[PDB]
């Protein structure tokens, strides 16, 4: 798949780099562990945040598209489009209110930073919506 | 063409009719949750003026569009200048959208498509994004119902509305209706073709209906898209700033007004951070670097640093951005923090924000602290609001003093604010030190408390300090004038030296303390390391461009180079050998050593040599050019001078005699200034009609043969021919010899 | 010759005559301290038996005396044991001395003369004190008064008490009253020559009126002058002990008590410190370095010092001496102390001396602790008095319950004994690991307190865990299990690895966290580095005594040395180029490789070689064997044998043909197992009348002439020998062969 | 004077160690001083046994006999021993008499820092008589 496509890129990475190499130890050992191929990833994401180091934002950008995360707030926007005039509550839409114009504000700053606190706050707020 | 600014549209259409004196949207196009219109207010309503939008387009819940062509039919390009999640138009959830049919699109210049749920929508796939989006990662497209040029299937908006691919010589410039290309400043579409007055839209700048590579002032540049006058420019700034000749919305990094030009300030910049809550509590350093760079602030502080040893380097890097705190600042329980000074500009407590209890500062469960501020050279204020210190007597009131006197607090706090006492009731003076190169003498006396019991002696500190930016102990004297003297100092090296006493711990009357003095104290210079990197390199036969580079140790004021050089008397084994076998064995390598006081130059041209001639070199490194001087030994180097391609030659032709007996002898003469030294002469000789033959000289065979001699020579007219060779090499031959054997 | 306690005369003179009883005084002779003495109390008293003196001899304010000889006439020696300020006497302000005279003085095994201010006093710088006294450079003899042999002025101490001489040969060791020699074991004088039971005074050892230089159990060695039985050894023992067969009062460092013997003890001494009031209070390193040893203690003790990083190595270097404490331990105001467990044998508090309401301990003032004591083991008891900790609630009462538990003192405390606090009230817990030599992994759980949002993440600390002798933090988890992985670790290398929450601190009863697990744990085993130290020393021709040293990197439990090894074929320049030059031009120098895993050890011995002979040798070193190996690549060495100078021979005498023209040609053979290879060789011949030549046969002209063809040889009986070239060197020749030319 | 063949032979043992050069500097030093030889003396004893590594204590040792302490010793047994009998004082022949008892102990014990403790006691009690 698209990850297996990722893995193999990463061994062409890891050919250019040693952190991609230690990345590709992790990925084999999730392999005997064999679980959640997202939740390892994604803590894999995390340790990138940790390490954060040039190179390390730079495969994890690889790996992590970060416009994937604009694709996923894109999604959280069109859950709060439904929201903000479909919610259950006048509360839940005027939170929704304020948020799109948060958004608009986070798009124009497009701030990685600001963008995963926003979309993480649509995702609180959408739990009431659904 | 004209040009509006671009909004959002909810539920309202009625603004729509706006567009009709608008080509160009400054902006976006956003329409939602039209649950009020209907198929009739869509259909057919167009605003054919319109021909670009620059950051984007929305259609949701837009109950009633029939073909995207029909607001907009001229619509072509979207510069995309800022684009909703990189989008450029949202159509998602409208059943009544039965195509796109725009016959005018040419090129979104930044962005991809999204399309989604609506219902009778076609001729998406049939779209060829490849030539229209600068951006085609994810044209999102999913989940809607889906004659004209063909790319693999025919691409068009609709089996009529045919896409308009412009020839390709078009570029993204664009082309017009009919297909025929734009100017190069054009983009999308124009008017008439090749001109960039009927431009729709351009590529680097829109002026008064005609795009223009630059914009001239007082129509500035406009975010690479138009000229804006300067009026419009102090309009958008005032409800925008001239920077590289572009009224930008502000300045960049390092610029300061200039009444709106964009000056360069002094790099740094004064930001207003107006703090959130006008507040922020610091323990760690993470705080601060977070908040880096707030040169200027709105708000009050506090204080809870988690400091123990020597680490505050990692500290005021984020620390001091401003010479005043218009609110309060607050401190309290910090850790063993020993200096509460490292914040380079702070001056003034405006303490505008009050401290409860209109307290202005405060300090307690602080007591740690053992230095606070140089307001000997620094200055202190404070406006208003009481001052709290209580509770960290670790610096007792003694400097206190000059705090409150300096911030003029006296009338805003009462003793109730303020109270391990490391208070030095004494400061102990230095009487006489005497200086070595590397070890200096101290002298004080026997100080004594009352209780001279008390004293346990004297603790030193001292440090390098060849800069102003900003370790030993001693036993009590007797009943008597104590000193000190070390070693491990450096010449000419500055330090900076203080002590304090050594005391007994008298608890209840703990002694409170006897200081010492401070000193920056540079000891003697010395005789340097020896100058480096010598090099006697020749840039002519008799100049040697000579290269050196300082010593390990300038032990001193540096004051010159004591060069030396002298020429070598060539070695005597060049006398002693001989190298005449075929296949030639050429070898291969009082006094004042003429001087200079070489000065600012790690270099020079010495001259009155000979080419290739053995020269020793000498060069003591002096940091004193007295007659008596702190002299490095010297550098030296056996240097050796170019060589000439006339000082292993010889001169005239060889010098001859014959015989009866077919018996030849040969004399000649050498240059007096030789490559160094000849050691050698190549022979060669011929008879006409015979081949020539080759043969060495040595200096010994020159001497023995009074150069060279031949036997046993065929009858006949002879000719002769004879080339010196010095350790340089060979030079040039004789002038063709002829004479009759 | 009797003996007699060292005994003073002081204050009083009645103890003078029962010195009666006296010839060896064992120690020293103290008259001084009475001015009621006079002249008639001592101008006639004698106590002729008198001979030695171990230690010394006084005289002032005890006035009287008229001469030194009637008291004291055959007073001979002074071994100076402990001396009188280094003298062996002092004569001061005697007004009524005559004179010393004494006539038997002969030695002072130690010491110098005093004899100041007395009047009356003649005959001292007559004395001939270099043969006397060791030391007679520390002589002090100044403002006093002052037929027989002279030395450089006559030698005595009057002129009829002339100097006692003894010949040079008698040395120290004396001679007889009539001047002829002692024997060796004698000092100073002797009744009869020679003979060591006739001695006054022992070199060695006084042993029931003989000396000896042993003295034989029981009478153990006493003190280097006597012996002594070990019943009255045991007496000075109760109002002394042996060691090396001697009686000594107390055995040396490192000795204990076997009931007198000095049996070693474990070189550490139970010495029982009754200090300073039975107390001592401790702020600096100084004060325990003083007080080093007291494995056994009477007293208490007080603590208070500073700190401020991981730096405590400084100081339990001094500490826990003894298992437990008579009275009290005080700590105060020890901010920075990181436990109390730096007391290595302490074990009980005996508590007997009692803080201040029978207390027996104090705490307050120290909220830095990390560790405290190895409860797991350390049975640290405590016997009576009550206890105070207050000022460090830093630590919690959650193991103040287990000191008390430990301490027993559960009956003997209340709340009222004790008082930021980092006591992490929970446990955290590891999830899953995973190890390379390097980098290795870890899991754990997403934690989160019950107000989840406190939780900050997490500070891991580790170290490498060789020995069990006594870095980094993390963020919240979410909804699961975390984890880490580092990367440069060393190969089977243990670490020590331990988490502490990052966690908000809540200034309520904070949320203390959840504590995580110490574990010790080793990374994998990898291929060693290259095994070092190459040499392949030949133990003989075929024979070679390889060896090697360990790699830099063992990377794992060592497990074999696999080496490799071959036999090279000479080079092919060797094998072709002719080298018969005079002034000779000798040069100079599947696939199985041979192999062995060798173990354990470092050389090795191989056979089946040939002398002189290439050899390409390897070795992959190998800490893992029977699998896949982890194994160095391996070490290398172009290995050649020791050459053998047989294997250039020419086997058989020179074949050879004879032509009429005086022409012989010459074959022969070599030896097939040569010094790596022959080369060339030496062909040497001769004719009666004439003398033996050389000439020299290359492999190249040995196949064109099928070895050699000498030409024009001289007419008659001929002979030739020839003798192979290796690159070794030359071997035998061959047998003379003979032949008509 | 001894003082001036101290310095002469220091000459020898400052070829012998660097410190005792140094020691040399200060000579000089003192000469330009040339205050009194004794003063500067003493302080640089004190000097000694501030570095008071090994080779100072046997440089302090080579120009502080040290067994000078014992000739003050002795000399101070004679002011003690007068005192005893001769104090204006009984409590100064008290005194006197645990000295004699520490003096007698100190020289079993020999150690010099115990004899400058019971020398310096010796100084009061004689200055005390006179």
């Amino acid at each position: 798949s698209k990850l297996e496509e990722i893995e193999e890129l990463l061994k062409e990475l890891s050919k250019t780099n040693p952190l991609a190499k230690d990345i590709l130890w992790v990925i084999e050992v999730r392999t005997e562990d064999g679980h959640d191929p997202k939740s390892e990833l994604v803590f894999i994401r995390q340790y990138l945040k940790t390490l954060n180091t040039p190179e390390a934002r730079e495969i994890l950008k690889i790996v992590a598209p970060g416009s994937e995360v604009k694709k996923e707030a894109f999604k959280a926007f069109m859950d709060l489009m439904d929201a903000l005039f479909l919610a259950k509550d006048p509360e839940i839409k005027k939170k929704a209110e304020e948020l799109i114009k948060k958004l608009e504000e986070a798009d124009e700053k497009n701030n990685e930073e600001e963008l995963k606190k926003v979309v993480e706050e649509a995702k609180k707020v959408y739990k009431s919506v659904k | 063409g004209e040009v509006c600014p671009g909004m959002d549209i909810r539920n309202n259409l009625t603004r729509l009719h706006e567009l009709e004196n608008c080509s160009v949207i400054e902006g976006h196009l956003q329409i939602l949750l039209m649950f009020k219109t209907r198929p009739e207010d869509f259909r057919d309503l167009s605003f054919p003026k319109l021909i670009m939008i620059t950051d984007y387009l929305l259609l949701f819940r837009v109950y009633g569009l029939e073909s995207l062509k029909d607001l907009f039919p001229n619509l072509t390009v979207i510069r995309g200048s800022r684009l909703f999640f990189n989008y450029a138009l949202v159509i998602f959830e409208m059943v009544h959208l039965k195509e796109l049919g725009l016959y005018n699109l040419m090129n979104i210049t930044r962005g991809s498509v999204r399309i989604e749920k609506n219902n009778e929508l076609c001729y998406l796939a049939t779209i060829d994004w490849s030539r229209i989006l600068d951006s085609v990662e994810d044209n999102y497209i999913v989940l809607n119902k889906d004659n004209c040029p063909a790319t693999v299937v025919e691409r068009c908006w609709t089996h009529s509305h045919c896409q308009k691919v412009c020839p390709t010589i078009c570029k993204s410039h664009g082309c017009t209706a009919e297909g025929l290309c734009c100017h190069s400043e054009c983009l999308g579409n124009c008017s008439q073709p090749d001109d960039p007055t009927k431009c729709v839209a351009c590529r680097n700048f829109y002026l008064d209906g005609r795009c223009v590579e630059t914009c001239p002032p007082p129509y500035y540049h406009f975010q690479d898209w138009r000229c804006v006058n300067f009026s419009f420019c102090q309009d958008l700034h005032h409800k925008y700033v001239i920077h590289n000749n572009k009224c930008i919305p502000e300045c960049p990094s390092g610029y300061t007004m200039n009444s709106l030009l964009c000056t360069p300030c002094l790099g740094p910049c004064p930001k207003v951070c107006h703090l959130l809550e006008g507040e922020k509590t610091i323990d760690s350093v993470t705080s601060a670097q977070e908040l880096r760079g707030c040169t200027v602030i709105n708000g009050s502080l506090i204080i809870n640093i988690r400091g123990g040893n020597n680490l505050a380097a990692e500290l005021e890097a984020n620390l001091g951005l401003i010479e005043e705190i218009s609110g309060y600042l607050k401190i309290r329980r910090s850790y063993a923090l020993v200096s509460l000074s490292f914040f380079r500009k702070l001056r003034l407590i405006r303490g505008e924000t009050l401290e409860i209890g209109n307290y202005s500062f405060y300090a307690l469960d602080n007591q740690n602290l053992r230095q606070l501020w140089d307001w000997s050279k620094h200055n202190l204020t404070i406006t208003q609001g009481k001052l709290f210190f209580h509770y960290n007597p670790k610096l007792c009131l003694s400097e206190i003093h000059k705090m409150e006197e300096v911030s003029g607090t006296k009338g805003r706090q009462e003793r109730n604010d303020i109270a391990q006492a490391s208070c030095e009731n004494e400061l102990l003076k230095f009487s006489y030190i005497r200086t070595s190169f590397d070890k200096i003498l101290l002298r004080w006396e026997p100080y004594w408390p009352p209780d001279f019991r008390d004293l346990l002696g004297f603790m030193l500190f001292y440090k390098e300090a060849p800069y102003q930016n900003v370790v030993v102990d001693i036993d009590p004297p007797l009943r008597n004038h104590p000193g000190w003297l070390m070693r491990g100092l450096k010449p000419w090296t500055q330090y900076a030296i203080f002590v304090k006493t050594l005391v007994t711990f008298s608890d209840e009357r703990r002694t409170y303390g006897a200081k010492s003095d401070i000193i920056y104290v540079q000891t003697d210079a010395t005789n340097p390391s020896v100058p480096l990197d010598p090099i006697s390199v020749s840039n002519s036969s008799s100049q040697i461009i000579l290269k050196w580079k300082p010593p390990s140790d300038p032990n001193g004021n540096i004051t010159h180079y004591l060069v030396f050089w002298e020429r070598q008397a060539e070695d005597s084994e060049l006398f002693e050998l001989d190298y005449c076998l075929k296949g030639l064995k050429l070898p291969s390598r009082e006094e004042h050593r003429p001087f200079e006081k070489v000065v600012n130059k790690e270099s020079l041209v010495i001259s009155g040599l000979r080419h290739f001639t053995g020269y020793r070199i000498e060069l003591q490194a002096c940091n004193q050019d007295t007659p008596e001087e702190r002299c490095s030994v010297a550098a030296y180097v056996s240097a050796r001078t170019m060589p000439e391609a006339k000082a292993d030659d010889i001169v005239g032709p060889v010098t001859h005699e014959i015989f009866e007996n077919n018996v030849v002898h040969l004399m000649w003469q050498e240059p007096k200034e030789p490559n160094g030294l000849i050691v050698l002469y190549e022979v060669s000789y011929r008879r006409y009609g015979d081949e020539e033959l080759h043969l060495c000289v040595s200096r010994k065979h020159f001497a023995l043969e009074r150069g060279c001699r031949l036997r046993g020579l065929s009858p006949g007219n002879y000719s002769v021919r004879i080339r010196a060779t010095s350790l340089a090499g060979n030079g040039s031959w004789t002038e063709p010899t002829y004479f009759y054997v």
